[PDB]
Parts: C-alpha cells; structure tokens; sequence
RNA sequence: UGUAACGGGGCUAAACCAUGCACCGAAGCUGCGGCAGCGACGCUUAUGCGUUGUUGGGUAGGGGAGCGUUCUGUAAGCCUGCGAAGGUGUGCUGUGAGGCAUGCUGGAGGUAUCAGAAGUGCGAAUGCUGACAUAAGUAACGAUAAAGCGGGUGAAAAGCCC
RNA sequence: CCCGGCGAGGGGAGUGAAAAAGAACCUGAAACCGUGUACGUACAAGCAGUGGGAGCACGCUUAGGCGUGUGACUGCGUACC
C-alpha cells in the first residue's frame, strides 16, 4: 500500500509580508 | 544469533497497562500513553507522600481550634499553655480526644489555662 | 479506658486489649515489652501529666508479628532531561497487642 | 473543515444515542380474518375494514 | 541486497519521510545494518601457557585420584563387548584410554562407545581430559607425556 | 435451553444492523416476528431469517412449545472486510471496505 | 489509627436565627461563612458538609461603615456585547436587600459542588419575620 | 471583549507606624525505622561489624556493579502427554531491570548451575510493513433526454421480458 | 435430519484423542468492535491523575474488620520527546 502520489500544486502568492 | 524480541517486549507493555488499570480512555488500553499516564501516576504519589502529612496535620489543628474555642480559648493559647505545662500530646491525639472524648479535652484547656494564668 | 503512650516517635492511643501496628523494635516475637513513657490514661476519672510521663503508669503488651508494609514504588522522573529513575520500599512494622495497662 | 483531535468512542455513542429506531407497536387485528397489519393500510390478503379490497 | 538505487519518490512534495532507496536497512525486505562476515574465532595461546594449563590440569586430575595408570591396555579382539566386558568389571563407565601406541584393534572396540575414548599421547587435549570422568592412562602413555611435557 | 443460531459474514454492516438487534433484544418470539415483519430496513430481513432459524432449531432439536420463547440473547459482531480501491480525482485511489458481520440470535424457553 | 472523618448521614444539624439589624456586612458575613462551613464543630471535615442552618433577618437593616452606602458597587456582566452593569449599594438594597448578604456569603465560602451545597443552608429575609418555625430555631446572638 | 491597578469576599482597622508575647508555616532541622558510598580505629584478616565520623539533587560526561533475551559447551545429564514452549489471570518476593508457585487455554518441547559468543532490550526518526480506528453511517452514487401503468417469471420486481 | 431461495449461513447427528482441529482449518496476543453483571453519572468547568474519603455490591474469618470492584465529595496537579 504505497499509491505515490504524482500531484503538482499551484504557486500562491508567497506571504512575502 | 539472531535474536527476536517478541516475547519480551509483550511482557514489559503488560506490566505497563497492568499498572495502567483503571484509567479512563487510551490512558488504560494505549501503550505510549499509558506509560506517560504511569510515569505521572508515580511522580504524583512520590509528591504526595509528603503532601498526606500536612494535610492531616492542617486538619488536627482546625479540629483542636474548633475544640479549644467550643471550651472557650484560641487554639494558639491553649498551644502555649501545654507547652508552659510541658505536656507532649501531639496533635493526632489532641484532635482523637476532642472528637471522641469531650471531658477529656475539658481537663487539659483547664490544664492549659492554668498554665498560662 | 484508654492510654496515650510514646513508642516510635509518633503517639498511640490504645484501648485494652487491642492490636496496634508501630515501628520495629529489637524484641523476639513472643515477649512481652514495657512502655512505661505513658503520655496521658482516661478512664472515668481523668488523670494528666503534670509532669511528661505521668508518675507510674506503664503499659504491658506482647509481640505478635515482624512482618513488612505494603511495598511503596518511588518514581522520579525530570521532564525533557533525560532523568528517570525507579525505587521500592517495604517498611518494616512490629504489631504488638495491649494486655494491661497500670494506674 | 477537518478535526484537530479524534473523538473518543464515548462521544461516539452519545451522538449515536438519538439514531435508534421505534417500533411501531400499534398492529392492528382486521375485523373479519383477524389478520395483523399495519393500521390504515390493507392486509397482505387484501383486506381491509373486513371487507375484501383487492380480490387478487 | 538485491535491487536498484533509484529514489522511492521524489526529495520533496511527498506527504512521507524522506527515503533514499529500498535497501534501507529501516525497511522491510532489504537491509541489515552491519551484516555478518565469514571470519576465524581461533584465537593466539602461548606455547608455555598451554604447557602449563596442561601440567596443571593433570596435577588436580591425580590429587582427585580421575587419573589411573595401568599396564598395557588392549583387547585381543576388535568387539566391543569385550572391551564394555573389561571397563565393566573395573567400575568405569565414562573414560578416555590413553595408550602410547594407537592399535587398531583398541580404536574399533571404543568406536561405538561414546561414553568411551581412545587416545594416543600426542594427541591429547585439555578439554578431553576436563570432559572425561575417569582417565586412564598406559604406562608408556605416561612416558612420552613427560618428554612432550618436558 | 441454548438453541442458537447465527448467521455469519452477512453483508450488512455491523452498525446498520445493531439498530435492528436492538429493537427486539428481551422479547417474546411472538412479538419479535412481527415487530421485524414491519420494520422497513434490509437488516430486519436479515435478522429475522436467523429468528426463524433459531426457532426452528429449538422446535426440532429441542423441546417443543415455542409459544413461550423469548430471544434471550441477540448481538452483532464485525466480521472480516473486503478491500476494494475505488478511482478518485487527480488520479487519487482510495480504499472501499464492504463490511460484513455475524448476527447470532439465542432463543430461550426459560 | 486513622483519623474520624464525619459522615453525611449520621451529622446532626441545628437552625439558628440571626438579626442583621445594625451589624457590620462583612464581619456578619464571616461569621455566618463559619458556621456554614462547619468549622465550629469538632467534628469538622473538608470534604463533608458539617455545617448548621443560618436564618438572616432583617437583610435590609445591615451597615456599612463609611462611605460604602454609596461608593459600594456591585458589578455583574450578563454575556453580551457590553452586558456590564453595575449597582450601588443603595439600588441593591431597594431592589433586592437580601442579595447583597447572599453575595458576601457566596464570595466566602469555598468553589465547588460542597461550596454550594453549604451555600444552601443559608436562607436570608428581609423581614422580621420567618416561616421556619416548625425547625424549632434557637436565636443565635453574634 | 468584562468589574479588571488588594488574587476575591470584604475591611475604618481585617490599613499604616512603634514595642511585645503567642501560633501557623518547606522535601530545612530533630525523633523513630531501613538502604548504600567513603575515611578511620577495636578486631574479623578473601567478611560481619559490640563500632566511629561523614556523605547520598543532577544535564553533557567519566567510573563501578547488575537484570533479561537467542545460540555453544557442561548435556545421550535434568524437567516434561497424571502436560513443555507460548497465551491469559492470580498470589508471593528483591532498593531495581526481574524472579518464583499456581488456575484456565495450549499441545511437544524446554533447560539448572558455571563459562563462551551476540543480528542482545524501542515510544518517537513527517521511520518501514500489515492490521484496525477517527471524521461517519457524513459527502457522494458520474451530464437536469423522463418516465407511467398492466401482465409474466421469481423467495423477492421502479431497473429483467412482453 | 431440520430452518433457508433445490441458496449462503446455521442447529443437530456422525468421524476423531480434540470440530471455540470443519478446510475462512496448529497455537490465536494487541489495537479495534460488541453482549451481560456490579458500581458511578443529567447544577457541574480544565493533562482526567494522585492524597483523603462516605455509600453501594460481592465474598472471608469473626460478628469487628480484611479483601475485590466502583467511587459521590475534597486538597494538590497545565502530556511525552
């Protein structure tokens, strides 16, 4: 039971407060 | 020699939840937090060993204070008459007389105020 | 009928014939021993100590077993220190029953 | 949206106290067969206020 | 261990700890971090300390009378009922037979005995002489014990 | 008498057949035939083949006289599950687990 | 041997009568707390309510000292955006003179199930009179 | 955000200044019982002490002494089908890791003492594998082209056939 | 043989030293999920324990307690790494 998992994610805008 | 550590671990988790027996939730069924809730368990005991003694001797002093006032002296009086009397009653047994001999404690705040007149 | 006498360092009140627990003493478990630091004696009568262990009174009672106390376990343990330690004791006690206690 | 700590099996139950079923307790007897059935509703015969409704 | 080094799953983004491959001794199938090797447990003794842990082992063997030296030992016949008949009658059930001379005829007889050994001088051990109950020994298997003794 | 019956790896879930059990535990046969024949779920189907099996049982291996027979005893317990992987979005596998259970009813005439 | 710990069933308790006419608020008050708690008896116990039954009459008779008739102020918040109110201790005794009694008692006395259990035996009256008298309730002077 | 600058009640002394005598108050000190380390002496001389004084909070770390597990010799010896290992309770026992006896299941192996060698002890490493919880009987049941009725078969029909 | 849908599954009977050895089969631990019994719990605030402790239910000698389980109330107490 491995099931990799091959999801990108989109960029936020970065807190760069 | 390889070496398995089946049993002996099966062993030292059930002494751990045997100790454990009683708690409410994971603390009496869960290993890593019945062994958190032991530990706990045997510093508190270890705190409260010392704790149990001034407790009681807090609850000695209020019952001869009771006492002492209900014949008509503060408990600090009738402390220092005894003491000027020399009388080594201790107050385990002072509270013991107040609660079940009434006369007998009627005696020694008469004793105590002799003392201090 | 009752007397407060002084054994091991803490006072016992004890009525006649009745079974006290206190600390160990050097006495063989059939012999009789004296307490004769008799505290206080209560009966109808009231009788105190003007001075500390009244004037003659003595307590008679006889060795009955030389057993030990419920075993304690001591746990100290330092959170986040690495610090744990374990221990154990079993104090030992003498019971002894009053057979006669004296005016 | 999604929980911090996961609920004991006692607040499990006491959730679950108010999902047990009623039963209905109020079987009726038809007058003529004397068939138990559900009040106001025709009988696994086809009866109903003792006289045959579905003939079938 | 049979495999290949490629990374289970990517350094980063993954929900999981990091892994470098599955060889790793922390996983299942695959591992064992410090791994036996085929190696000699033989280990160095002196000349003169085996000499003297022997003379003393044979000193003690005499002081609790386990040592019994006799005259020639055989047997005429290689049947080992003769030679269980011969240890019977001397109260012996477990013995190492020290003989100067290795005789066939001695070495068939004890073959199937394992309570029973025969032994030459040269070819003396100490833990025979520790394991063995009862030894007894020759009267030339004593000579030659002193010179190789010496 | 014991008389039971049981009714293993049954493909309701445990859970959803507890509420039936629950219904008749402690009653009489008489009611409790009833009470599941008008009960609309899938487990009372289910519970009550096993209550007519267990009276069936005790009528002929037993005594007779089922009249007086009460369902002493009726629980359910989790029985093994089957794993099945069910697609999600963005390529995403979850597991389905088909619970199953065993309903044991035991009938008594005392 | 082990020390004797009251039991709630076999504890007698007695009813005593107040006036609060001309009495000190908190001085009354602490002694009204003492009996409640028991602490009068021999017989005392923490964890056991050994306490005696304390009727208070004429509440809206006590007194304070200085100026607390008017710089007195009781404040309770009702849990609401801006649910603080506050009143003196003249509004206290128009509206309600018994509360301002009750709630000297309440702040000394303990915290918990046994703190409102022996808070229970108090029953203050604003008037002279009392309908407790099948309790055969013996005047207390203090 | 709510009294919110005595901890609270409350206090005109239950505040402050000066003096005095009492009492409470710690795991501090003393009393009683027990254990261990270190230095002495009277004497045992590989060890107890009629004794004596003192010490015993502890991380990094250094030193000392032990428990238990698998395997080798002792051991073709010993225990064991009137019951081994393992499992599960109970009762004793040691300052500790542990040990001993036994009820029920189990069904044929286990191993004293003294030495020898370690794949020798797990709660954590977003550790690895399997199992099982939680959210939860919740969301959802995959195009809003749409179903209704009669009969048939069947244990059972909104979905099958007509 | 019986319940069931000429099912699944089960209860009897029989085989066997043993069927909670029935093929989902030696031993069968833990998490987890249940039924029964005793006690507690619907006016009481927090690392859920610890010290004290009434009441109740079971057994023991004695007729008082001792043990086992529960635990109202109360002092102290903010997990581990």
């Amino acid at each position: 039971n491995n099931r990799p998992v091959y999801i990108p994610r989109p960029r936020p805008p970065h807190p760069r407060l | 020699a390889r070496v398995k550590r089946g049993v002996i671990a099966r062993a030292r988790h059930k002494k751990i939840l045997k100790q454990a027996k009683g708690y409410y939730g994971a603390r009496s069924r869960v290993y890593r937090v019945a062994f958190q809730a032991v530990i706990k368990a045997g510093q508190y005991a270890y705190r409260d060993r010392r704790q149990r003694k001034r407790q009681f001797r807090q609850l000695w002093i209020a019952r001869i204070n009771a006492a002492a006032r209900q014949n008509g002296i503060s408990y600090s009086k009738f402390i220092n008459g005894l003491k000027k009397a020399s009388v080594e009653i201790d107050r385990k047994i002072l509270a013991d007389i107040a609660v079940f001999d009434k006369v007998a404690f009627t005696a020694l705040v008469e004793k105590a105020k002799a003392a201090l007149a | 009928m009752y007397a407060v006498f002084q054994s091991g360092g803490k006072q016992h009140r004890v009525s006649e014939g009745q079974t006290v627990r206190l600390e160990k003493l050097d006495i063989a478990t059939g012999e009789t021993v004296e307490f004769a630091e008799v505290l206080m004696i209560a009966n109808g009568e009231e009788v105190k100590i003007g001075v500390p262990f009244v004037d003659g009174g003595v307590i008679k009672a006889e060795v009955v077993a030389h057993g030990r106390g419920e075993k304690v376990k001591i746990v100290k343990f330092r959170r986040r220190k690495h610090y744990r330690k374990q221990q154990g004791h079993r104090q030992w006690f003498t019971d002894v029953k009053i057979t006669g206690i004296s005016a | 949206a999604v929980q911090q700590n996961k609920p004991t099996r006692s607040k499990r139950g006491m959730r679950r106290s108010h999902d047990a079923l009623t039963a209905v307790t109020s079987l009726s007897v038809d007058k003529t067969s004397g068939e138990k059935h559900l009040r106001h509703h025709i009988t696994a015969d086809g009866y109903y206020r003792g006289r045959k409704v579905i003939a079938k | 261990v049979t495999g290949s080094g490629k990374k289970p799953w990517r350094q980063k983004g993954t929900g999981r700890a990091r892994s470098g491959s599955i060889k790793s001794p922390i996983w299942r199938s695959g591992g064992v971090t410090f791994a036996a090797r085929p190696q000699d447990h033989s280990q160095k003794v002196n000349k003169k300390m085996y000499r003297g842990a022997l003379k003393s082992i044979l000193s003690e063997l005499v002081r609790q009378d386990r040592l019994i030296v006799v005259e020639k030992f055989s047997v005429e016949a290689p049947k080992t009922k003769l030679l269980a008949q011969k240890l019977k009658d001397m109260a012996l059930e477990d013995v190492l037979i020290i003989t100067g001379e290795l005789d066939e005829n001695l070495f068939l007889a004890a073959r199937n005995l394992h309570k029973v050994d025969v032994r030459d001088a040269t070819g003396i051990d100490p833990v025979s002489l520790i394991a063995f109950d009862k030894v007894v020994m020759t009267a030339d298997a004593v000579k030659q014990v002193e010179e190789m003794l010496a | 008498m014991e008389t039971i019956a049981k009714h293993r790896h049954a493909r309701s879930s445990a859970q959803k057949v507890r509420l039936v059990a629950d219904l008749i535990r402690g009653k009489k046969v008489s009611q409790a035939l009833d009470i599941l024949t008008y009960t609309n779920k899938k487990a009372a189907v289910l519970v009550k083949k096993v209550l007519e099996s267990a009276i069936a049982n005790a009528e002929h291996n037993d005594g007779a006289d089922i009249d007086d027979l009460k369902v002493t005893k009726i629980f359910v317990d989790e029985g093994p599950s089957m794993k099945r992987i069910m697609p999600r979005a963005k390529g995403r596998a979850d597991r389905i687990l088909k619970r199953t259970s065993h309903i044991t009813v035991v009938v008594s005439d005392r | 041997m082990k020390t004797f710990t009251a039991k709630p069933e076999t504890v007698k308790r007695d009813w005593y009568v107040v006036d609060a006419t001309g009495k000190t608020l908190g001085r009354l008050a602490t002694e009204l707390a003492r009996r409640l708690r028991g602490k009068h008896k021999a017989e005392y116990t923490p964890h056991v309510d050994t306490g005696d039954y304390i009727i208070v009459l004429n509440a809206d008779k006590v007194a304070v000292t200085g100026n607390k008739r008017t710089d007195k102020v009781y404040y309770h918040h009702t849990g609401h955006i801006g649910g603080i109110k506050q009143a003196t201790f003249e509004e206290m005794i128009a509206r309600r003179p018994e509360r301002v009694i009750e709630i000297a008692v309440k702040g000394m006395l303990p915290k918990g199930p046994l703190g409102r259990a022996m808070f229970r035996k108090l029953k203050v009256y604003a008037g002279n009179e009392h309908n407790h008298a099948a309790q055969q309730p013996q005047v207390l002077d203090i």
